[PDB]
């Protein structure tokens, strides 16, 4: 019998050597002993990239979103992470050969490049028209968040409460009112921000890092100039993210390997993050929301403020 | 041309002296679209006389209204490159710590960068 040099999963990790913990959506890992866990957590997140050869949007529109769907894809990723937490739990992990829960395929199906899927590129681009965005027009964080909120209305399976806190202010009373509607609808809290004109004041960095250190952390969408990313954590002075900027063929059945980024997580200097972002948090229960509020209070400078009315 | 480019420093200093005298309880504020902002429209009037009791939250709502924005549309008001730490902050306080050397309080508004 042959003995192989079995190249273990996390053997391909390219992490820098200065061991500050590694945070991924509310979970802290040691780059020294938890390489496997880090990579599993990263690869488990639903990854959405450019796709080609999907049904022509609107019947006569694009059959690929390469070059224009990047922020829509980041929007898909952060919203999908919310659905993953809502349906599978934050502790769920994907495995290439392990049979996944049917609820997993229901989440993935919602983002497949099909007209009838709740959050497909087709649905987002078309719904975006209503927000004043032509098909193929670039989006900013808030816009995609607003589109996802409208699309979530039709997703009676998830029955989410989607609150997009505008004006740097999170109004708890409005959040409670929305969640207690038709007793608590899981909350997807999105906070679109503009932390500076061209850069982010270093004073917000500590606060930004902490946005990835909460149990409810959904991460952040934004990016480098002309490069939108879905940031899921950080290590040292670098953000960790999933990049949609790779065109992959539309999936033809659901084979799901292309929806999982099984490579060392991308990293970029926190300093390079553009000020236009959207921070996300998921609060499944009212107690989760209360805890989140408490965690925010605990927090150099704030990125947004929590208020009652 | 921005407000500062259309009126000299001395001219603006005089503008403020005149307005602060005629309206001691009003704060002279110049609100313009950030130079790198292109999504949000431009105001018909960029010179504002704001009661000193008004806070940022209130001012923001007014500017949003002027711009005829939907609450759904991203809008941010930045002073000296940053959004005020607290929206409950009275304009009188912002004026005290952020006003320009010419006497005016300057602010620019922007939405968000887009990506494709």
């Amino acid at each position: 019998t042959l003995t192989y040099d079995t190249l273990r999963f996390a053997e391909f990790e390219d992490f820098p050597e200065t061991s500050e913990p590694v945070w991924i959506l509310g979970r802290k890992y040691s780059i020294f002993t938890e390489k496997d866990e880090i990579l599993s957590d990263v690869a488990s997140r639903l990854w959405f990239t450019y796709r080609k050869n999907f049904p022509a949007i609107g019947g006569t529109g694009p059959t690929s979103d390469t070059g224009w769907g990047c922020m829509l894809r980041c929007g898909q990723m952060i919203f999908a992470q919310a659905l993953v937490c809502r349906h599978l739990g934050r502790d769920w992990r994907w495995t290439q050969r392990k049979r996944q829960p049917d609820s997993y395929f229901s989440v993935l199906n919602a983002f497949i490049d099909r007209k009838d899927s709740y959050y497909s590129i087709h649905q987002i681009a078309q719904m975006g028209v209503g927000e004043g965005k032509s098909i193929g027009q670039w989006y900013g964080p808030n816009t995609v968040a607003q589109v996802l909120k409208k699309l979530a209305v039709f997703d009676t399976w998830s029955s989410l409460a989607v609150h997009i806190a505008m004006d740097n202010t999170v109004v708890m009373e409005e959040i409670r009112r929305l969640c207690r509607t038709s007793p608590w609808r899981p909350l997807v809290l999105l906070i679109p921000l503009r932390l500076g004109l061209t850069d982010i004041n270093e004073a917000y960095v500590e606060t930004l890092k902490h946005c990835f250190m909460m149990p409810q952390s959904l991460g952040v969408i934004g990016g480098k100039p002309n490069s939108a990313h879905y940031f899921i954590g950080y290590v040292g002075e670098e953000l960790i993210y999933l990049d949609p900027a790779t065109t992959q063929p539309a999936v033809e059945p659901i084979p799901d390997e292309s929806f999982h980024c099984q490579h060392p997580p991308c990293r970029m200097s926190i300093a390079e993050l553009d000020p236009s972002i959207a921070v996300g948090f998921f609060c499944k229960t009212e107690d989760d929301f209360n805890d989140w509020c408490q965690q925010v209070k605990k927090l150099a400078l704030p990125m947004f403020e929590l208020v009652e009315q | 041309k921005t407000f500062k480019q259309r009126r000299s420093f001395e001219q603006r200093v005089e503008d403020v002296r005149l307005i602060r005298e005629q309206h001691p309880t009003k704060i002279p504020v110049i609100i313009e679209r950030y130079k790198g902002e292109k999504q949000l429209p431009v105001l018909d009037k960029t010179k504002f006389l704001v009661p000193d009791h008004v806070n940022m939250s209130e001012l923001i709502k007014i500017i949003r209204r002027r711009l005829q924005l939907n609450a759904n549309q991203a809008f941010f008001l930045l002073v000296n490159g940053h959004s005020m730490v607290s929206v409950s902050t009275p304009i009188s306080e912002v004026y005290e710590s952020e006003r320009d050397e010419d006497g005016f309080l300057y602010m620019v508004y922007a939405s968000q960068e887009t990506f494709g």
